[PDB]
RNA sequence: GUACCCAUAUCCGCAGCAGGUCUCCAAGGUGAACAGCCUCUGGCAUGUUGGAACAAUGUAGGUAAGGGAAGUCGGCAAGC
RNA sequence: AGGCGGCCGCCCCCUCGCCCGUCACGCACCGCACGUUCGUGGGGAACCUGGCGCUAAACCAUUCGUAGACGACCUGCUUCUGGGUCGGGGUUUCGUACGUAGCAGAGCAGCUCCCUCGCUGCGAUCUAUUGAAAGUCAGCCCUCGACACAAGGGUUUGUC
């Protein structure tokens, strides 16, 4: 990760961003759920219990 | 110098991947020989007719995914090879595959 | 790996403004760097030595 | 005269050559069918080599969002 | 693109470390060149001697995939926080496995306690067990659960 050798504004650098949602769906395939607690609360009980 | 005997659950479905249909089942035999040579240590590997039937029971391309095997190491006599020990791989049938692991057999 | 970000855009004069934007965003794991060595350089008339 | 081949190896083609050469016998199922496919009697080791990986390019096979011949001399090929 | 020079405290000697003058000698090799030099000139293999020190690293093999036509490149290998193989889970792909039971089921056939859904047998499917069963890294993640494996070899490499 190399620092930029020139200084530019361009209305593209140095703007305060606001993050809202970062998805953590299943990337090994098609993702359906966000968190493990949400997945277990949606699917309910199975043969694992 | 031991004469030991151990059971195994080889996974041919994850030891063969990307092999064509007309050569999928013969690669399983070389993979079983390589697995026996790696685990037991001797180069001489002899597999049985029951294991031959268990591998080739479903053709050339529908290779069974997991096979329960038993490996016995014995010595050779009567003008033996330079490799005195040899692994005699035999087949044992089992209905299920879950919660099965390597078992030393007396 | 790569994930999404739902991001608020504070860039005036656009259709993008005041709306959520989903972007393709990578993740780079960076462990801290343990300092080991110091190297000095001399300006030569062929470069740096 | 009476052996044997009668053939993708006993014939011809310079050869154990995807070439050519005249005939009889013909099962079960699906099926209109001696069509195509899978089995039985009967033969065979894949056709003058094997092992390892699956790069470019090629030879044969299959697909591909939207447009449907706008490419090309021509719907050539492929597909409905 | 550096290794010789300058200063101070001492060191064993030298007041001929140089020019002017006197004296006697050293090969005077008897006419002959390539002579005197920065030379204790540069490099290689060894020989006998003193002191001070050093105790490795590549390549193959095997494994690996972030890499590959073959070479080549990035990697692992300790007997304890090492790796490998099974198994366990996490993820996912497909869509509800065999067996069991049904007062579900187009109906059909058989029997008589002539039975007020009487009973049995065949019967595409359906229902509960069933978000079930099956595969899941060979190029997915974690495992201190179980097994053995581990310094085990072949080739090569030194600077007055
Ligand atoms: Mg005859
Ligand atoms: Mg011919
Ligand atoms: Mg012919
Ligand atoms: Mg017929
Ligand atoms: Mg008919
Ligand atoms: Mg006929
Ligand atoms: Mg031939
Ligand atoms: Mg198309
Ligand atoms: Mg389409
Ligand atoms: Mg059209
Ligand atoms: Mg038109
Ligand atoms: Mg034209
Ligand atoms: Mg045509
Ligand atoms: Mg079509
Ligand atoms: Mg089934």
């Amino acid at each position: 990760l190399r620092k930029s050798l020139l200084v530019q504004t361009k209305r593209r650098a140095l703007e305060k961003i606001d993050l809202k949602f970062i998805d953590t769906t299943s990337k090994f395939g098609h993702g359906r759920f966000q968190t493990m607690e949400e997945k277990k609360a949606f699917m309910g009980p199975l043969k694992k219990d | 110098n031991e004469v030991v005997t151990r059971e195994y659950t080889i996974n041919i479905h994850k030891r063969i991947h990307g092999v064509g249909f007309k050569k999928r089942a013969p690669r399983a035999l070389k993979e079983i020989r390589k697995f026996a040579m790696k685990e037991m240590g001797t180069p001489d590997v002899r597999i049985d007719t029951r294991l031959n039937k268990a591998v080739w029971a479903k053709g050339i391309r529908n290779v069974p995914y997991r096979i329960r095997v038993r490996l016995s190491r014995k010595r050779n006599e009567d003008e033996d090879s330079p490799n005195k020990l040899y692994t005699l791989v035999t087949y044992v049938p089992v209905t299920t595959f879950k919660n099965l692991q390597t078992v030393n057999v007396d | 790996g790569m994930t999404h970000i739902v991001r608020e855009v504070d860039r005036p004069g656009s259709k993008v403004n005041k709306k959520e934007v989903v972007e393709a965003v990578t993740i780079v794991e960076t462990p801290p760097m343990v300092v080991v060595g110091i190297v000095g350089y001399v300006e030569t008339p062929r470069g740096l030595r």
